[PDB]
DNA sequence: ACTACTTGCCCCCTCAT
DNA sequence: AAGTAGT
RNA sequence: UCGAGGAGGG
């Protein structure tokens, strides 16, 4: 009962890890398939409640992810224990940025944070912030039927397509910003995914969008 | 029409702006002062005031006084008036308004700076048009003009700007004008034009840029007009429908209008001017120019003529199909056209059109004299235009233009090299045939004119099926092309053989129809012989006859010839055809099935499925095989013998092929009887209230659903019952057979019984009160009451029966006219908003902005022409029959080559080498049926691809004469390498870096998965048997079909995409129980906000398909239910004393459950609605204290009591609270369920799945349907898949799942609205559709809304709709129109950059030598 | 900018003769045929212009480029007698 | 939440400026 | 009238 | 020679 819904907060700490791992930071797949019991046997207090601040945690980019992005920073995703996030713990975990001195930082949110809150959002450039609901990380959307590969193309792996297409970025499909792959992604405005999906004229079919 | 001097260009690009005042003063040839069109002493001379002062003419002299040309030259020219007063420009009060909110008056600045954030970031917007919306909608509230603002160092100490002090007005339209209010009372006051004026012309040259208007071409200021130019007579042509007459145009006196109430305003205002008298007939000036360009003002009286009619605006010149662009530009009234009746010929060959003599003496074909025909030309010249081979007019050098009817000297013209012969239409000239409505491009064809007599185009059968032509008494329209050049378009384009093949379904669009296909069954009989006497005219009868009487099947004591026999001398050679019906074997005894070896049947009756429009039939064959003419003379031949044949066999049809033979009429009403037995039982049942409702349905709907099942299924099986008594010689059941005309359905109500009317899907409603009719009972659902037909057509209807036929044949007629407009209205908008993408020499699908659609056509490159339906021999079966089919081990002595099978056999055992080969080949034959069925989940096998290769090696087998007993002299190197490097040959795009070579892999990888699957060589050498010889032209013809298949550059594919899915939406009689074809298509197209039904299919857990129970947990889980779906009633007792209770049913259940208020409310449950979800009176009580906490003291009887209540009282003098309270508890407050959902039906879904043992399986799943969306929340419960959960509602797939998503959801919904009514179309259509919808980022409608506002050209886009208040954007914003779209050169006369338009044609000097 | 015209060594559309290409010569030239214009080829009885252009596309003997136009402006010439013509 | 909107294939007679 | 875009 | 309204055809 109370039991139902500690399990939804495992699904979405899974669909975190995930999601973090295939931006491009170094996590394991142990790490992804941490298993039903061994959540609360970390995250729990002692009545078997879970603790939320103990959740959050920093990830380092990868070895071939900083070959590819030489600047991928480090990135910090802080949990919140209070279900409407103050804007005291928001200026918290935001002069937390800076002070680390991070690239990215997520902040998942139990169920409001507040409009002063997010007022602090870009005012730590250049470094960047997303704001992710915990109720629409329970499901990791990537895993449907219908969400073909997405991949993130480099400075100059998009440069490329745009010479060996003879294109301005005006002629290429656009992606929403707001799309839920993109904010899967961070996927921020001009960078150009690359869409890998299956085809029954082709074996494989590959399309470009670009973000807004 | 006269030489002139000026060199000739095309049109580039239109520069859409705004006339300055001072620019029409500068082309204006005349001051225009008189409203006087005439001479006023009507002398016939124009004054110097209106018409004609130096305007351009009207009479039959030297006029333009300008242009001194006269009439078809001098195009017109302007004058101007001055206005005494500026007005305004009604296109544009929208607009001026709304730049009067973004602008301070008094002080021409913008309001809102760069010191405003959202404003620097609103400025940077490198649209236009949209950065006009964001500005205006920052500063339409913005009121004060700022003087200085807080800086961005420091809010404390601020900073100046320059800014305006005054209070800025909140602005209102009344009628025309402007009004505005200030800032203790306000004050309104009306703002004149004039001060409008002074402040645009005060706005900043980077405050208007920013507004998206142009310096040089567009400013504000010029919306309001100050000088109106004045358009010259051939815009407003008079009349003279007598002499001492003249008739004026609606613009002309509309313009006298102006001229008018200008010249009040101007004495007026010269004069003593009272304020009120003058400013109001200035608002009499505005009124007068405003109704002149628009007088369908909304919400103003329309200025009439003096007869009421109003006058017509220039706007409604423009507007409307029978305007200008849609009625004059982008069609016309055309030349040399020609429509008359049609009909058919059985002696015209496919690509002919008869024409009859009339028509081919009156169309004439433009030929130049050159010493080729000099001599025939003489001689048609000589015969004139009585004759028929003759000619109507010629054309010398110099331009005027003999008439061969008058010409004195028409009997001795010599001509000259280099004049044009205007001859008739003779034979074999190309003319384009066309049938209306023009739905494909197959309706608009070029035919070979056959010149006949007899007043009718005639037309070969075969032809009729893309015309959707009968004989009823339809027109045809003929057009004859008129250059050297635009008969090859039709001839090496258009023609009639070229379109066979369709790529709309990849399929043929021409077949063996009616008699000739009635006949082709009968003669192909087995028992079918022909003499000798009648072989010889069959075979004379067929023009391509090689002279060799085929030696006859009987010789015995009479030659005899089989009908098989001679129809094979059609069929040409090299032609081979393989089908199995059904119980086929390769003896046939049925007759069944197909074959045919080098072009003659071996076995198998003949019918639809072999020369009809079928995707593996005889014509798809003869046209791939042997090419497009030598399918076009299959027809003639086969409709020249059958036809013959049929002619001396004869066939009928009498009211005796519907005879139902005694017995089975006693058999046949024997079963209408046990039915009528059937639903008198249910009735009884469902009267005594023991039948019982499935979920989700209601008694009577669960009672009507049995009923019509038990009716229509008893009628199929009386249709059965007559279908099997029907003999083999029923003319009927002969033509249903052959496939040439009827169904199953028609026997059956012909012959047994009609079935139940519908309407509306229920049977015949209580249009009277409880009955269908007054010859009836009331509350009669019996069979014969709700409108069963019990008779067949043959014994005949009673007046009930004929009367319920009648409404239901009604609803047909009704859904045909009713959707006619919606079918041809989504028809247009998919083509005006596909019409401008073609596929580029780069492969790439663009429109007319070089915007990327599709980045290889159809994601694979192909002509759907060249496309077959194939099998991919490697995705089913066991893992075993795979191995045996394909490993190949050289280490091991039983599963080796064997050495019978080719000749290194034995040298070839244990070869370590040799064997790391062919298991690289197995490893790739494995990972093509892993990628297989990632691809096609459901294990299909059979998918259209571009080469058919089990024809291309059937025809090696042929052509080399293979047998399968000597060994092969190929190598496993041979075959191994040769595939392999085979692959890198089948090229699609071309560029040199790894970006487009991965683009090819890509466009390739299915097709080298079927090449890879059937060149395997275990295949090759044990079932082929293929000789180094036949491999190596079976590779060599794999690739040249291959190189054949890939799509030409210039497909107009945007057009072909349009019409390949509006032509079957023509065709849809329509209409879980959805939303059906027409209307849900017209929902999709649209982007419907709120569908019909949306449904939500939820798949739930692997390891859960069987489990029922787990099924019905989820339905409990998720559907929907309030305190109301289970309440019977609810009352409010005066029970006062909270320790007892006046109500002794309560008695009990109060010192169980053991300061208020003494206001009881007591809830009565029902026993049975709560069964239905599970009861657990606990769960409700405990969630209604939840919904309440503190404020409501609760208690109820126990999950079993008798009586099931619910006793609520308040806690610590209105009453009405617990009044309010109640509708709360029942309306607001849920019990379990997510929002939205409503009805949950378990149905349990086939679904096919690979075994263990490898080969698909049928193991079925249970499935939830849905009535209502909630993605979002649905997806996180548990025990469900939410990987495979789906929504009909893809505007949430968008949203939930992303754009990807969203596409492919659109896909899947199309294509099921296409399937649910049997049709196909082919992917890259649909394909093509859903990726322009998609291709913005979100779901842009195929609506005015949507592309419409794209930033394709301005021409374009207004020759869809919104035509004018487009072009007036246009003109404000100073567009530019690339002259891409095909639609501008459409406009402008030009050739369209499409097909043969994509290129062109240069001449080369250096090989112009070369070659003398 | 005439930096518009992709060099001949670096043509990379198909070397293939499209429906569009051939009709619009064969057409242009029954044309210029039709024009009394000099044929490149021995007529030997034709007299249609179509069939004399179609004999002359039949030998290679037609003098003229097709040029093929991108979708920048970028563009690639191609003489009939280099493009390969199935149909 | 209410209002402002646009827009729904080809092919004889009667009437009245 | 339907249906949506805009006030 | 100007248009509008009605009635019909596949
Ligand atoms: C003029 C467009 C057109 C032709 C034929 C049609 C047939 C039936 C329907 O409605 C079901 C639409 C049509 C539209
Ligand atoms: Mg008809
Ligand atoms: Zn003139």
């Amino acid at each position: 009962e109370n039991e139902r819904n500690i399990s939804r907060l495992w699904r979405a700490f899974r669909t975190v890890k995930e999601m973090v791992k295939d931006r491009g930071y170094f996590i394991t797949q142990e790490e992804v398939e941490l298993p039903l019991e061994d959540f609360k046997a970390k995250y729990c207090d002692s009545m078997g409640r879970p603790q939320r601040k103990m959740m959050s945690f920093q990830a380092n980019p990868t070895e071939e992810s900083i070959s590819k992005f030489p600047d991928m920073g480090s990135l910090w995703v802080e949990f919140c224990d209070e279900p409407s996030v103050g804007v005291k713990t928001m200026k918290t975990f935001v002069i937390h940025i800076q002070e680390k001195n991070f690239q990215t930082g997520i902040f998942v949110y139990q169920n409001n944070i507040t409009p002063s809150a997010m007022k602090l959002v870009p005012s730590i450039p250049p470094a960047t912030i997303e704001t992710f609901n915990e109720a629409a990380l329970v499901v990791n959307i990537t895993h449907h039927e219908l969400v073909p590969k997405h991949i993130r193309l480099s400075s100059d792996e998009k440069r490329e397509l745009l010479k060996r297409y003879r294109l301005k970025e005006s002629q290429l499909p656009r992606i929403q910003r707001a799309d839920p792959v993109a904010l899967y992604l961070g996927l921020k405005r001009g960078e150009v995914v690359k869409i890998i999906r299956k085809s029954e004229t082709s074996g494989r079919y590959a399309s470009y969008r670009i973000c807004m | 029409q006269q030489y002139s001097s000026a060199p000739l260009r095309t049109v580039k690009e239109v520069q859409f702006g705004l006339f300055s005042p001072e620019e029409v003063r500068a082309i204006s040839v005349a001051k225009i002062r008189f409203p006087e069109t005439m001479d006023e002493t009507q002398t016939r001379a124009k004054i110097g005031g209106l018409n004609d002062p130096r305007l351009g003419s009207i009479d039959r002299n030297l006029k333009c006084q300008t242009c001194q040309e006269g009439m078809n030259e001098c195009p017109g020219h302007f004058g101007h008036i001055d206005l005494a007063k500026p007005v305004f420009h009604v296109g544009f009060i929208a607009k001026i308004k709304k730049v009067c909110e973004c602008v301070c008056m008094h002080c021409g600045k913008l309001l809102l700076d760069e010191h405003n954030e959202l404003m620097r970031q609103a400025l940077a917007i490198k649209d236009s048009k949209k950065r006009f919306a964001a500005i205006w909608t920052l500063c339409k509230t913005k009121m004060v003009c700022e003087t200085d603002v807080p800086s961005e160092d420091d809010p404390t100490q601020l900073v100046s700007r320059g800014g305006c002090g005054n209070t800025q007005p909140t602005i209102r339209k009344d009628g025309l004008k402007l009004v505005g209010s200030w800032k203790d009372e306000p004050e309104l006051r009306v703002l004149s034009t004039e001060e409008i004026l002074n402040i645009f012309k005060h706005i900043s040259v980077k405050d208007f840029t920013s507004l998206g208007f142009n310096e040089v071409f567009s400013r504000p200021e010029w919306m309001i007009l100050t000088c109106l130019p004045v358009p010259p007579p051939p815009v407003r042509p008079s009349i003279s429908f007598n002499e001492s007459q003249r008739g004026e145009d609606d613009l002309t006196f509309k313009l006298a209008d102006i001229l008018k109430a200008n010249i009040s305003l101007e004495t007026l205002e010269h004069n003593g001017a009272p304020h009120h008298a003058i400013e109001e007939a200035e608002s009499l000036l505005q009124f007068h120019v405003a109704t002149y360009m628009d007088n369908d003002i909304a919400g103003q009286p329309q200025a009439l003529q003096k007869s009421g009619r109003p006058v017509k605006s220039i706007r409604a010149r423009l507007k409307g199909k029978e305007g200008r662009i849609r009625g004059n530009l982008m069609g016309k009234r055309v030349d040399f056209s020609a429509r008359t009746v049609i009909s058919g010929d059985p002696n015209l060959e496919l690509d002919q059109v008869g024409v009859p003599k009339s028509i081919a003496k009156t169309l004439t074909y433009p030929e130049v004299v050159t010493p080729y025909n000099i001599d025939r030309l003489t001689q048609l010249v000589r015969n004139g235009p009585n004759e028929h081979p003759g000619a109507k007019y010629v054309i010398r050098d110099s331009g005027d233009r003999i008439d061969l009817r008058y010409s004195k000297r028409a009997g001795d013209i010599q001509l000259q090299y280099g004049w044009k012969v205007e001859r008739h239409i003779m034979d074999n000239d190309p003319v384009l045939f066309n049938r209306q409505p023009s739905l494909h491009k197959m309706s608009m064809m070029a035919h070979r004119v056959k010149v006949i007599p007899y007043s009718t185009f005639r037309l070969n059968l075969s032809v009729t099926s893309p015309y959707n032509a009968d004989f009823d008494g339809d027109e045809m329209n003929l057009h004859v092309p008129q250059s050297e050049e635009t008969r090859a378009e039709l001839s090496q384009l258009c023609a009639v053989p070229l379109q066979i093949v369709s790529p709309q379904s990849n399929k043929p669009c021409m077949g063996i129809v009616q008699d000739t296909l009635c006949g082709i069954r009968k003669l192909t009989l087995r028992d079918t012989f022909i003499e000798l006497d009648q072989v010889l005219n069959m075979l004379y009868w067929v023009p391509d006859w090689d002279g060799v009487i085929p030696t006859p099947a009987i010789i015995k004591p009479k030659p005899l010839w089989s009908g098989k026999q001679i129809l094979s001398v059609a069929i040409p050679n090299g032609i081979h055809l393989q089908r199995f019906d059904e119980g086929t074997t390769l003896l046939s005894p049925k007759d069944n099935g197909m074959l045919i070896i080098d072009g003659q049947i071996i076995f198998g009756v003949v019918e639809k499925k072999t020369v009809g429009s079928s995707n593996g039939g005889l014509i798809h064959v003869v046209t791939r095989e042997k090419g497009p003419q030598v399918c076009a003379k299959l027809f003639g031949n086969i409709q020249k013998v059958v036809n013959f044949w049929l002619l001396h066999n004869g066939f009928s049809t009498g009211i005796g092929d519907t005879i139902a033979d005694g017995p089975t009429m006693r058999e046949i009403t024997e079963t209408i009887a046990e039915a009528k037995k059937k639903v008198l039982d249910v009735t009884k049942e469902a009267q005594a209230n023991l039948l019982t409702a499935k979920h989700g349905m209601t008694l009577r709907e669960s009672f009507e659903d049995n009923v019509v099942r038990f009716l229509n299924e008893a009628r199929d099986k009386a249709g059965r019952l007559a279908e099997v008594n029907l003999k083999d010689l029923n003319n009927v059941k002969q033509m249903v057979m052959a496939g040439s005309k009827g169904s199953f359905i028609n026997i059956a109500q012909m012959s047994a019984c009609v079935g139940q009317q519908s309407v509306e899907g229920k049977r015949i409603a209580f249009g009277f009160v409880d009955r269908t009719l007054p010859h009836f009972s009331k509350d009669d659902y019996s069979p014969e009451s709700k409108g069963f037909v019990e008779n067949s057509y043959l014994r005949g209807l009673t007046p009930q029966e004929f009367f319920f036929h009648a409404m239901g044949g009604r609803e047909g007629l009704i859904d045909t006219a009713v959707k006619t407009a919606e079918t041809g209205y989504i028809q247009r908008r998919l083509v005006k908003a596909l019409e401008d993408i073609m596929v580029h020499y780069d492969n790439t699908t663009r429109n007319s902005l070089g915007n990327v659609i599709q980045f290889i056509y159809g994601e694979d490159g192909m002509d759907a022409a060249h496309i077959e339906k194939q099998s991919l021999d490697t995705i089913g079966g066991s893992d075993a029959a795979f191995e045996k089919r394909y490993r190949v081990d050289l280490l091991n002595t039983d599963h080796t080559l064997d050495p019978s099978l080719l000749e290194s056999g034995s040298e070839i055992l244990g070869d370590l080498k040799l064997q790391v080969l062919l298991d690289e080949e197995y490893k790739q034959l494995v990972k093509d049926r892993k990628f297989l069925r990632e691809v096609f989940v459901d294990g299909e096998a059979n998918w259209p691809l571009p080469v058919n290769i089990r024809r291309i090696i059937q025809n090696a087998q042929q052509t080399f004469h293979i047998d399968h007993t000597k060994p092969s002299d190929l190598t496993i190197k041979d075959i191994v390498l040769g595939v392999k490097d085979l692959q890198e040959n089948l090229l699609v795009l071309r560029g040199k870096n790894e970006i487009i070579q991965n683009a090819q892999r890509d466009a390739v990888t299915l097709f080298c998965c079927l090449l890879r699957s059937r060149l395997a060589t275990r295949r090759v050498l044990q079932e082929y048997r293929l000789t180094k010889q036949a491999f190596d032209w079976v590779l060599s013809n794999i690739e040249a079909q291959f190189l054949r298949s890939v799509v030409h550059p210039g497909e107009m594919v945007g057009v072909l995409a349009a019409q390949s899915i509006g032509e079957p939406a023509t065709q849809m009689t329509l209409n879980k129980k959805v939303t059906s074809g027409v209307p849900r298509l017209k929902e999709i197209l649209n982007v419907a906000k709120n569908m019909k039904t949306p449904s939500l299919t939820v798949y739930l857990e692997p390891g859960h398909a069987a489990d029922q129970e787990q099924a019905k947990l989820i339905r409990s889980a998720i559907e929907h239910t309030t305190l109301k779906s289970v309440t019977i009633a609810s009352e409010i007792y005066y029970d006062p004393d909270p320790r007892s209770t006046v109500i002794p049913e309560d008695e009990e259940i109060i010192q169980l459950h053991f300061q208020q208020s003494p206001w009881l409310l007591r809830l009565e449950l029902d026993r049975a609605a709560m069964n239905d979800k599970d009861l657990t009176m606990g769960q409700v009580g405990e969630r209604i204290k939840q919904t309440f906490k503190n404020d409501l003291f609760v208690i109820w009887s126990e999950d079993n009591d008798e009586k099931l209540i619910i006793r609520c009282r308040v806690v610590r003098e209105e009453d009405h609270m617990l009044k309010k309270i109640e509708n709360t508890m029942l309306e607001n407050i849920t019990l379990r369920g997510v929002e939205n959902i409503e009805r949950v039906v378990m149905m349990k879904y086939d679904r096919k799945v690979p075994s263990p043992t490898g080969e698909y399986v049928k193991e079925p799943e249970w499935v939830l349907e849905t009535d209502g969306v909630n993605l979002s929340e649905v997806m996180t419960v548990p025990g469900i898949d939410p990987t495979r959960i789906y929504t009909n509602s893809f505007i949430d797939i968008m949203e939930v799942l992303g754009i990807e998503a969203g596409r492919a959801a659109l896909y899947k919904e199309v294509y099921n609205v296409i399937a649910s009514d049997g049709s196909y179309v082919n992917y890259r259509h649909m394909a093509l559709l859903v990726d322009v919808m998609t291709t913005q980022g979100g779901l842009t409608s195929v609506t005015r809304h949507g592309f419409n506002r794209s930033n394709t050209g301005a021409l374009m886009r207004c020759s869809f709709e919104e035509t004018v208040e487009i072009l007036f954007e246009a003109g404000a914003s100073a567009e530019l129109d690339d002259c891409r779209g095909v639609s501008e050169n459409v406009i402008l006369g030009q050739m369209a950059p499409i097909g043969t338009g994509a290129f062109d044609v240069m001449i080369d000097e250096e090989s112009l030598v070369k070659y003398m | 900018l005439k930096e518009k015209a992709i060099p001949k060594d670096q043509r990379a559309t198909t070397p293939y003769m499209t429906k569009y290409e051939r009709a619009r010569i064969l057409g242009t030239r029954a044309l210029q045929i039709s024009m009394n214009a000099p044929v490149f080829v021995d007529l030997e009885g034709e007299t249609d212009p179509l069939r004399i252009a179609m004999k002359e596309l039949a030998e290679k003997k037609i003098p003229l480029v097709i040029r093929r136009y991108l979708p920048d402006g970028s563009f690639e010439d191609w003489s009939v007698e280099e493009l390969i013509v199935d149909l």
